[PDB]
């Protein structure tokens, strides 16, 4: 097995300057061996990645799905962890940057199909990993526009040039 | 007053052999632009957009589209230039 | 077991290290990338000759090309290049047309004046004075 | 466990060197790192660029005024090369702005020291000194050195130079590899101007002509995304330049630096520097 | 449409291959080439009787020298100094 | 493979042509042994050629570190601080100083695809070609079929 | 040539525009001469990935 995850709340990095940019404080939180399969909650992460917390608990405390109560209980106590014990200012001015879930430690048995055949059944456990971060959340990227679609492509006439010749 | 093309539009040529003849040398001072031949001088949505500048263009709508992160990935970020 | 390789990890490292750029599960399985790896080598041996065909021919579509914007053929145009002695490959007679369109219109311009003189050739032979620039120069 | 350790050895350094490439340390001076002797390499590398003078005036050049602080601050918890550096680039400037004013008279005083100046810069200078191996004989407090720092040690090592074999042998070895590196780049690439064509008109007053006008003379793709002008400058009915361009004005402009370059002589079929 | 029986070049019926002008002025230039060939090897110099004996000579010691290096077949020469050069790998400095 | 492995166009260090040439080879770092069968090329190679290499190329330096070992290596950086080490483990006098010769020869960077076998620097000359090069203008300067 | 860099490498990779009369012509001829200029065979720059075409209009 592997447990970084929890080493990565480990790590101290060195003093800073007063005369430089205040830096973000990133925070790690996990939950372990939970009994959900590995690509379901994949799309409540996929969900919550690139919003604001408490928004995202208003999501999924919502959606009828019986995940996200696992992954809300693993969210504010990250939350009133970061506040307690790792010097984060406001429990709500902060964005979650990595969110993804794993497989776990499975387990198999048997499933009994007519004609005396037999069907090895596999129990799913889970990792799920999500990681936070000071601040407020990034904008999302907007959709190139025609500017950028005709520089793009007058660079791209600026930009070759002969080949196979002095 | 024969010449083997007409010497009006990119250089005045002439060629020219040694009198022994054993190399051949040309003389091609280029054209100069007469002053006659001359004039004096003086939002939207992914459909409309990806057509409209297609035809401002002059190409297909294929290649406007967002590739995937497999052949971003891909792309050279430090190219080699040249001269 | 007595006798068991233990550097078999890096003899297959160093095959998928060459096919890090395939797509798919070739480039991490190893026998999806055994099939792939000596197919791509031996398409890279004979694409050479692929080379070699593509870039001469290319040349010769370029050649065709800037005489026939002087008006001229490329078949006439070597023709009398060889004729009046001039050894210049398909390489540097492209290339020449790229940088100094003024003087590949001379090396047109001489071509030019070779047919004539090969027509006039043809309607005498000889009893008349050969053309200037027919002339031949013979060595020994 | 199956028996060998040979491959388990290979495997330790196939495992440090992901580490090394995953967390690479910082970079450091030849010197701290193994294999180095001052003295022999300052020799050596006299003998591999063809110099051959006192070990006194070399030291002198690769010392620097901020290792002495270093120096001396770490003996309580020697001579600079300020006046190397000084007459190296005196040297150099009168020497650069003689071999260029020589073969181009009509270059005016301004735009020809603004490219000594950009030639005796720092991304110019420290870059010929860097794949020289200056960095590794100059010695200094932080690592990687200033670009300042690098290049006042290499108008020193021109000015030690100097003090030894002369100018003769100095003119040689500044003319040879900077002007080496100034062929590749064209004249308005490092030497930036406003107003071109006003440039132009005010120079061709001082040549006694007259004001020339812009005219297009082919066109492409006007009403096209892709507009494209022919534009020439033509003075009482006679041509002198022709610059193509996006726009009327980029044409225009074009044009106008076309006419620069060859009323100055720095056209691209110019006489190559002999040797 | 337009299919024939079976293989291309064999059979009862195949595809009608015709001729190009290339190909026949191709196979012209071989055989009257061959022409100014049947030229040539006519009018021989000598007479069978003539050249009889005259090489005899160099064809008998040509194969006496094939003779020669065909007996010349044995093992290489051994030495002592191509022997003890291997002990020489155990060479080390003082 | 071209297309796995990467290219660059040709170029030299600091253009090394014209100007004074200058053995682009900065320094040599032999590592053989006191002991140890496979160092005998290099150990012989070090009695006889490295003394004349040295008077051969006084610019180039040269160290010799003569620590135990069970593998000789050579360690070779230049003037841009490219490193590049070579295996000359059991390896014949000759072929050591062919090679340790080849690089000496070479010059720091990395041997990979080129995507031509020259360079140029100034290309052009009689101005490079443009469609308008081959054909002639307009009386008054008008495009086909109009009237002003 | 005494041209800039980018303006030079626009001008020679530059489209045109030319004009063709079909009145008494045959769709092949004019064909293949469009057709050559529409890859832009007749640039003696020409090369088939970079898109160096040139527009053609008939009347
Ligand atoms: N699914 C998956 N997770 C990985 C992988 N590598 C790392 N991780 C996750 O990222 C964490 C940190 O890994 P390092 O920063 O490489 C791990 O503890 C694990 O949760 C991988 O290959 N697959
Ligand atoms: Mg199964
Ligand atoms: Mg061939
Ligand atoms: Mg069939």
């Amino acid at each position: 097995i592997s447990r970084k995850w929890e080493k990565k709340n480990k790590i101290v990095y060195p003093p800073q300057l007063p005369g430089e940019p205040r830096r973000p404080a990133e925070i790690y939180h996990c939950r372990r061996q939970i009994k959900y399969s590995k690509d379901k909650m994949w799309y409540l992460a996929k969900l919550i990645r690139g919003m604001s917390i408490d928004q995202a608990l208003a999501q999924l405390e919502f959606n009828d799905k019986k995940g996200a109560k696992i992954i809300k209980e693993v969210l504010l106590e990250a939350q009133d962890m970061a506040v307690r014990d790792h010097n984060v200012e406001f429990r709500s001015n902060l964005y979650i940057a990595e969110s993804t879930s794993g497989r776990g430690q499975c387990l198999k048995r048997i499933r009994y199909h007519g004609r005396g055949r037999f069907g090895i059944m596999e129990k799913v456990y889970c990792h799920y990993f999500v990681k936070l971060v000071e601040g407020p959340p990034p904008p999302p990227e907007p959709p190139k526009t025609a500017v950028a679609h005709a520089k793009e492509y007058i660079q791209q006439l600026r930009s070759r040039t002969i080949v196979h010749t002095l | 007053t024969y010449s083997p093309l007409p010497d009006d539009y990119n250089c005045n040529v002439e060629l020219a052999l040694t009198s022994d003849g054993r190399t051949i040398v040309c003389y091609h001072p280029s054209v100069d632009i007469p002053y006659e031949h001359t004039k004096p001088i003086p939002h939207l949505e992914e459909g409309p957009m990806i057509e409209q500048l297609s035809k401002m263009f002059f190409t297909t709508k294929h290649r406007w589209y967002p590739h995937g992160r497999y052949h971003r990935c891909r792309k050279n970020l430090n190219p080699p230039k040249d001269r | 077991l007595r006798n068991r390789v233990t550097d078999r990890y890096f003899r297959i490292q160093e095959v998928l290290k060459h096919a890090r750029h395939f797509r798919g599960r070739k480039n991490r399985c190893y026998r999806l990338a055994v099939r792939t790896v000596i197919r791509a080598f031996v398409k890279c041996t004979k694409a050479r000759y692929l080379k070699k065909k593509n870039m001469r021919t290319l040349w010769i579509n370029r050649i065709t090309a800037a005489s026939q914007e002087h008006g001229l053929k490329y078949p006439a145009l070597i023709g009398n290049l060889v004729k009046c002695q001039v050894e210049l490959n398909r390489k540097v007679l492209a290339d020449l047309a790229i940088y100094e369109p003024k003087t590949f219109k001379s090396l047109a311009a001489l071509a030019s004046r070779r047919r004539h003189e090969g027509f006039a050739a043809a309607l005498g032979d000889g009893k008349e004075p050969e053309g200037i620039f027919s002339r031949v120069v013979q060595y020994h | 466990v199956k028996k060998g350790f040979r491959a388990a050895f290979r495997f330790q350094k196939e495992l440090e060197r992901q580490r090394l490439l995953r967390c690479p340390p910082p970079p450091v001076r030849r010197s701290e790192k193994p294999n180095w002797d001052y003295h022999a390499e300052i020799q050596a590398f006299g003998h591999r660029l063809q110099e051959n003078f006192s070990l006194d005036l070399l030291k002198t050049a690769f010392v620097n005024s901020c290792y002495i602080k270093s120096e001396e601050a770490k003996r309580q918890q020697l001579k600079s090369n300020q006046e190397l550096s000084e007459q190296g680039t005196s040297f150099s400037q009168t020497c650069l702005t003689q071999f260029l004013e020589d073969e181009y008279p009509d270059m005016p005083t301004e735009g020809i020291k603004n490219l000594v100046d950009f030639l005796t810069g720092e991304e110019v200078v420290c870059h010929v000194a860097r794949n020289l191996a200056v960095e590794q004989l100059t010695l200094s407090e932080e690592f990687p050195v200033p670009p300042a720092v690098l290049q006042q040690t290499f108008f020193a090592v021109i000015g030690a130079l100097l003090q030894s074999s002369g100018p003769e042998r100095t003119a040689l070895f500044i003319r040879d590899f900077l002007i080496t590196q100034m062929t590749g780049k064209e004249l308005f690439e490092m030497w930036k101007i406003i107003n071109p064509m006003g440039l132009l008109v005010e120079e061709l007053k001082k040549r006694n002509v007259s004001a020339p006008e812009s005219r297009l003379t082919r066109q492409s793709g006007g009403t096209t995304a892709l507009p494209l002008y022919f534009v020439g400058l033509y003075c009482d009915k006679k041509l002198i330049a022709e610059g193509p361009g996006e726009t009327v004005l980029v044409a225009e402009e074009e044009a106008a630096r076309v006419a620069l370059r060859k009323l100055y002589g720095f056209t691209e079929n110019r006489r190559p520097w002999n040797y | 449409r337009g299919r024939i029986p079976g293989r291309q070049w064999i059979g009862k019926h195949r595809r009608p291959r015709f001729v190009s002008l290339r190909a026949k002025q191709n196979m012209i230039r071989r055989l009257e080439i061959e022409a100014e060939n049947h030229y040539w090897l006519s009018m021989p110099y000598m007479t069978r009787e003539q050249e009889r004996g005259h090489a005899a000579v160099r064809r008998r010691e040509a194969f006496e020298a094939i003779k020669a290096a065909a007996t010349s077949k044995f093992p290489p020469h051994r030495f002592i100094a191509d022997q003890l050069d291997h002990l020489n790998v155990t060479k080390k400095w003082s | 493979t071209a297309r796995g492995t990467p290219s660059r166009f040709l170029a030299s260090v600091l253009h090394n042509g014209l100007g004074r040439y200058v053995q682009q080879l900065q320094r040599l770092s032999f590592s053989v042994s006191r002991d140890g069968a496979s160092s005998r090329g290099a150990r012989e190679f070090v009695e006889r050629e490295v003394i004349d290499f040295a008077r051969r190329n006084p610019g180039v330096v040269i160290y010799v570190n003569s620590r135990p070992c069970c593998v000789p290596r050579v360690v070779a950086e230049y003037l841009n601080g490219a490193v590049r080490e070579e295996s000359i483990h059991c390896k014949s006098v000759e072929e050591i100083s062919t090679l340790v010769q080849k690089l000496a020869d070479q010059s720091g960077l990395d041997v990979i695809r080129i995507r031509k076998p020259f360079h140029t620097d100034n290309p052009s000359i009689q101005g490079q070609w443009h469609p308008f090069t081959n054909k002639p203008t307009t009386f008054r300067g008008l495009r086909p079929r109009e009237v002003q | 040539s005494s041209f800039s860099r980018a303006p030079q490498q626009w001008a020679t990779f530059a489209r045109i525009w030319y004009l063709l009369d079909g009145k008494m012509q045959p769709p092949g001829k004019l064909a293949a001469m469009a057709s050559i200029r529409l890859q832009g065979l007749h640039k003696p720059v020409y090369h088939a990935l970079s898109d160096c075409g040139d527009h053609v209009v008939i009347m």
